[PDB]
């Protein structure tokens, strides 16, 4: 004859949580860029034999 | 260097005056140069190299 409980009470839990981040960056650029390729010399040669 | 001459162009009449004309002259293709130096305006019997 016995019934049971309507729900049963649970244990309640507390949950903590912590995220941490640190981010560092140094960029640097520096000196002289110069060309690397450049023209060279020519020669051309033309006649007319007849 | 190259020849600076006159010459009359074919198909013209014959009593217009002449017009100036080249021997074998080279233009040179400035690769990473161009439009940095002035070859239009360049007299090509070059004077003043620097």
């Amino acid at each position: 004859l016995a019934t049971p409980s309507p729900f049963d009470m649970e244990k309640m839990v507390w949950l903590d949580v912590n995220i941490l981040e640190i981010r560092k960056s140094v960029l640097e650029n520096f000196g002289v860029d110069w060309s690397k390729q450049i023209p060279g010399p020519f020669a051309a040669f033309g006649k007319d034999f007849v | 260097g190259p020849r600076n001459v006159a010459t009359i162009p074919l198909g013209q009449d014959l009593t217009q005056p002449p017009v100036a004309g080249t021997g074998v002259r080279v233009t040179p293709p400035l690769g990473s140069l161009n439009g940095a130096i002035d070859l239009a305006n360049l007299a090509r019997p070059i004077a003043g190299t620097t």
